[PDB]
């Protein structure tokens, strides 16, 4: 958003992660 | 200097908020990230994975004895052999889930689900079963006659040892809610019933009871939303040692 | 048979004629610590079919009244072996383990095994405000049992283990079960003593059951270390 | 297969199916995996686009609340003839984030967590009324909150040397001003924060056992700047926060029993279910019985 | 050489090493140069990528910190009948910086150092409880504080002519106000400050030691700008200073015994180890004895 | 005007904080900048520069006397001469160093380090000893059988009156800490051992008892993080004088 | 920092302002619009019905 | 106006609508 | 960052100079 | 030491290779079993289950 901090970890939730791998839990095998 | 005014809501601690605050170590260097198998990114991914329902929730059953329901040889047609209570957001045999506990998160869900049933006898142990879903309405089905009416899978025992039946997402309302109101028409999902669509036949050398074990998972169609507090915590007094970490 | 299966691992081999598939925990395989995730500057040593293979742990009778067994790694594996020797040897080690779990009956038997690798499998006590002890928690190549298995041991729930990279022993089905799990930690390396970074937990859901002559049912496990690692060579310790 | 999923998927229409070899709705549990069967596959369905969003769903969103992690009363006055187990002007707080349970469970459904934390704390004052005293009313107070890292001094006084932080991160706040918020980032000496250790602390073998020493954090001394003051009052110092910039590894069951203690798992489960020992969930009166059954 | 360092550097994979003639774990103490021998050359080795930042220790995040140089209480009140000693509603302050022990530690690890000071005033009051006075409630002053620098007649009353200001630098602020912040640029006469001056200040030889003249600041005089009231206070200002825009020449040895006085280096060290004029280390049984030793 | 609102952390005072000021005194030109000899810009290179370790902290070692370590001719073969505690973040040989004293303001470090020893004898006097790094895990070895098995150096007197031994990174995390508990996996370092290779023999002429001085450095891997106050400096009331400023 | 000052009117609530506030629940996704019959987009065209 | 949040529901009141079909009330025959 | 202030040293910390010579103190020989 | 688990199957027969792993480049018969030159090892089976 604003982040005029210099350190890059004060920034604000980053709620942008759509990419997801379900199968790595449903189907793990072969 | 500017002119500005302060607007309401100014001041406030909104708890859900999402802003940048100060960096209290300046300059500090975190530690580089390396690869960990199994990373989420979504909830939605666990809620996916299919666990064991409590379908043998009563008493005189303990323990792991409630994670699998015991099936005899019976001498009439036509038997019912167990129902499951679809109330995920009410204590049920689909509370203590993956999906049910993740999904009790949040108040408003969606989407389709799959009922799986794993069959636990001998080799050469046989049957056939039927298993069938109800949407809502009415009361729930008590004889196969009327249970064969709505969505079902006639199940045979064989190599493969599990079945699946789809729960559809058969809604009025875009989206269903926890209630706490079980009978109510945004909450209520209807009935999954099991009857013997054939005997469970056995040798003399096999045991003559068998167990299934039932697993419930969502799909891809499913979908959460409004996150609340989970109603299966809480806290009545400070827990052992937390005070010690003031002293 | 529902399938065949052979895993060689160095001078060692397995085959099963009866089983489902293997399972690869989250879907990965084991792997050498990279240079650009490495952090000890020293040269690892890695013996590789020495310690890359097959151990075989002591059988465990499935009765009635059993709740479960499990076996925490690498403390299982440690004091077995060249991988013994190297753990002992060593401060630090990496590796994955290739776990074959192994049961048979006849086709008269009836019963449900859940075989789970839990990842830092933390314990807990039962009834009490004092935490584990060190002799509760390590218990070698024997390993231990299930308290309370309803519960995994750590106030949590059985039914939700499925989380976890597991399989199924369903005798009607298959006989044997086989895990792959990669190094699973927050560290590239750990101190082996310290530590386990698994636990595999073997679980009768359906309780054994027959009809016919009654014989002892045997759980016999098998563990591989896989693409191990060792850093921080000095005297022995054990 | 990894891919972008911002919506859930859509259905497609199905028709009648009767073809050899081919059993969708029969699966293998035993190989440990979930099923694959489709509703298509199951039942005969018709063609939705569907438009629901899983941005909700996010662990970033799931965890991303700020929750109460520390909570402090003590007498602010003249604590000369107090005994040394009060606060006498200030307190320290070891940080841990096991003490109040809705954000512990919320954190324990995943093994590893790397994230950087947000604080807030909000500050209220009382005026004390034991004895005979009056309500007076309530002082605007300066209250410094000074971060000690581990193999750092604590104070131990409420004017001690300490407090002048020369290198330690301290803020300076009023009562009277919106709650302080500050940023630390991930503290961590590994990859990940261990949400679960199956280890032992120390290399002798009388350490704790499930903490990592790798995640520790160090103290949070709180102070009350002013000096005393003719009469008495109780300050509360309440410190939440708030995980962001989150990555979650190995998701765990959720615990089902109570928490009896920050320091471990230890369970005892209720007198009767739910949430017992021996039966997690309520009973039924037979598994042919349904509670809330619509009888009309 | 001089090069951008931003990361920690790499190792490199290393052989068996058998070669005549060249010996790099061998060295010479004597040329005054630290050892050059190589973890590659020492030790058989593995490449490594080191990722480790270094923006922690550099000298400006180093120093770069607010840290408390004044602290100073004065009562607020009706002044006729007090002594010729106390603040009267005002003070004044000699700005230096080795009052505390943590700011001075860190300034003198360097001979020389030049920066802007950023200068940060909080001010508490509290409710005077001599006598049988009571509560009664915190008022919301505004305090001046006013720079004078050298040569510049300093105020004697809290209503002198000198504090109109006609050209000294004032700051007017509440208590109710964010603490006051200023910044003063770097004032020195030379290029650096001194933090360490061998010499005397004046032509003659009864001048002070060990004070470069060069370095003066100046006065800080704080005064009460609201007139007395019918009850008295304590007022409290903290004076915290933080360097910015730094740069230092020739780091020197850390100092081990503890600090005797504002004005000089004076020594004399704890009673016992550590920190001891004779032993600086605590002492251990024998050099062959180790006291944290793992025995298992 | 343009429409605002405060957030939390709006008014205070965070002592880290990185803003601009206003400049209290307005068109002020700064002395000019001069050249001066050893300028320092990281804190990484003071640590880099080896000094002095206080190996013989013990009593009847009386301040010079704990900067060096005595050794004599021995009669019996494999003889342990001295060890040297690795813990910087407890009081111990490591502590009063340039690389110790830096590193004691910060809370996390990494990197290798090199320990070198000068020997201070007479030219005709020679020896062979062997320096010994033990990573953590056990006891301290007290048998150059057992010292041998870790890294180490064989030092043998000569023209080059100094040795080196790197003690390198060999760490399981990927930093390490201050604990105040030395026993702790993440902060435990290990130990030094030093035994006699051989003896050290000396003519008549020659001090039959001979010096070796320690230093230790920190290499170019070597990193700190988590910056703190220093516990090597206290204030138990005023110092002297510091009152007369206000007089 | 950029300096400011308040102006007259701030803090205050008028019940008629225009601003945005604070998403109360983030990430959010409302329920999918539908087409209903009728929909009114101004109350002009209400009074014109007799 | 500014809307520096991340939610768009968080916006102001959208007052620029000025199309109507008042023919759907008041001649809602054929 | 900001700085409206007509003074440059009235600015904030220039943590930005990564520069240096260890040399100079490790090595000061020849 | 080199070993197979063996499970029973549709599959009736397992094979155990007893593999070349020789000092010297040939062997003997000796008479003299516990010769270097002559003795193979061992061979043991036992129940896994
Ligand atoms: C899991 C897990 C999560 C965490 C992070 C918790 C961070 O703890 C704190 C808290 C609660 C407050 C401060 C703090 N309070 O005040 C200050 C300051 F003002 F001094 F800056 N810092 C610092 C830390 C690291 O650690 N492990
Ligand atoms: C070494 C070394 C470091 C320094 C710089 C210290 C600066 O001292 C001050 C302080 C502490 C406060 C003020 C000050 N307080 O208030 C005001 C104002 F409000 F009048 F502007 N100025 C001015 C100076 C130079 O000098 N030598």
């Amino acid at each position: 958003q604003i982040n005029f901090y210099k350190d890059s970890y004060a920034a604000s939730a980053s709620k942008q992660d759509f990419s997801q791998d379900p199968s790595k839990f449903t189907e793990p095998v072969v | 200097g500017v002119p500005t005014y302060l607007l309401p809501g100014s001041g406030q601690f909104l708890t859900t908020d999402d802003h940048s605050s100060a960096p209290a170590l300046p300059c500090f260097n975190p530690t580089p990230e390396m690869h960990i198998p199994g990373q989420v990114r979504n909830m939605l991914e666990v809620v996916q994975v299919e666990s064991m329902m409590e379908i043998n929730n009563t008493e005189s059953a303990v323990g792991m004895e409630r994670l699998k329901v015991d099936i005899s040889a019976l001498t009439d047609v036509d038997q019912l052999l167990f129902n499951i209570p679809l109330d995920i957001q009410l204590d049920g045999p689909l509370r203590n889930t993956l999906v049910g506990n993740i999904s009790r998160y949040y108040t408003h869900w969606s989407g389709s689900l799959e009922m799986t049933f794993m069959f636990c006898g001998s080799f050469m142990a046989a049957g056939k079963l039927i298993l069938c879903y109800t949407p809502p309405g009415g009361s729930c089905p008590t004889t196969r006659e009327t249970a064969m009416l709505g969505t079902h899978i006639v199940w045979d025992f064989g190599l493969q040892s599990s079945v699946t039946l789809i729960i559809p997402w058969i809604s009025g309302s875009h989206y269903r809610m926890f209630n706490n109101d079980a009978k109510s028409t945004n909450a209520n999902v209807g009935y999954v019933t099991c009857f013997m669509q054939t005997n469970l036949i056995v040798p003399s050398e096999s045991s003559d009871t068998c167990s299934l074990i039932g697993f419930i998972a969502a799909k891809d169609d499913f979908s959460l939303r409004l996150m609340r507090d989970s109603p299966d915590i809480g806290q009545l007094d400070h827990l052992h040692a937390a005070e010690a970490a003031y002293q | 048979s529902d399938r065949v299966l052979q895993l060689k691992l160095g001078n060692s081999a397995i085959v099963t004629q009866e089983a489902a598939n293997y399972c690869c925990a989250y879907g990965e395989w084991p792997n050498y610590l990279p240079d650009h995730e490495a952090v000890a500057i020293d040269k690892p040593t890695q013996p590789e079919t020495a310690t890359d293979r097959f151990y075989t742990l002591k059988s465990v009778k499935w009765e009635t009244g059993s709740t479960g067994w499990w076996w925490k790694l690498p403390d299982a594996l440690n004091n077995i072996g060249m991988f013994g020797q190297n753990v002992q040897h060593h401060y630090l080690y990496r590796s994955g383990f290739l776990i074959h779990v192994q049961c048979n009956a006849t086709k008269f038997h009836q019963g449900a095994l859940l075989v789970v690798a839990i990842p830092e499998h933390q314990r807990g006590a039962h009834n009490t405000n004092t935490s584990p002890g060190f002799d509760d928690i390590m218990k070698g190549e024997e390993g231990g049992t299930f308290n309370h298995p309803y519960v995994l041991d750590d106030g949590t729930s059985l039914a939700c283990a499925t989380i976890f990279p597991h399989q199924w022993i369903n005798l009607r089905t298959n006989n044997s079960a086989t895990i792959v799990l990669p190094w699973m930690n927050a560290a590239p390396m750990d101190f082996p003593l310290r530590h386990n970074q698994w636990t595999l937990a073997i679980i009768p859901v359906v309780p054994l059951g027959t009809r016919t002559t009654s014989s002892m049912v045997p759980i016999t496990v098998s563990i591989a270390p896989m693409c191990c690692e060792f850093n921080g060579l000095r005297h022995a310790i054990t | 297969i990894e891919s972008i999923i911002k919506t859930a998927t859509d259905t497609v229409k199905s028709e009648i199916n009767a073809e050899l070899g081919v059993v969708p709705s029969l699966n293998a549990v035993e190989t440990g995996a979930t099923s694959n069967t489709e509703p298509e596959e199951a039942i005969q369905t018709r063609t939705v686009i569907n438009q629901h969003g899983v941005s909700e769903t996010l662990v970033e969103n799931f965890l991303s609340r700020a929750a109460l992690v520390s909570k402090r009363s003590f007498e602010y006055k003249d604590h000369t003839s107090s005994t040394a187990r009060a606060d006498k002007n200030f307190f320290k707080w070891t940080i841990n984030t096991r003490s109040f349970v809705q954000l512990r469970r919320k954190l324990e459904l995943f093994t590893y967590l790397r994230f950087d934390a947000e604080i807030t704390i909000l500050t209220t004052v009382a005026v004390n009324g034991s004895g005979n005293n009056t309500y007076v009313g309530l002082p605007d107070l300066t209250l410094q909150a000074m971060f000690v890292p581990t193999g750092a001094l604590t104070p131990e006084k409420q004017d001690s040397f300490h407090w002048q932080s020369g290198s330690n991160a301290s803020v300076f706040f009023k009562i009277s001003d919106p709650p302080a918020r500050i940023t630390i980032p991930f503290m961590c000496i590994n990859s990940a924060y261990s949400v679960f250790y199956d280890g032992f602390a120390g290399f002798e073998k009388n350490g704790l056992y499930g903490i990592n020493p790798a995640d520790t954090i160090g103290n949070l001394c709180v102070r009350i700047v002013n000096e005393h003051q003719p009469v008495g009052f109780t300050v509360t110092v309440r410190v939440y926060m708030k995980p962001k910039h989150i990555k979650a590894w190995a998701p765990r069951p959720p615990r089902t029993l109570p928490y009896m203690s920050i320091a471990n798992a230890n369970y005892k489960g209720k007198e009767r279910a739910p949430n017992a020992l021996s039966a997690i969930i309520g009973n039924r009166d037979s598994v042919k019985t349904m509670p809330h059954n619509i009888v009309n």
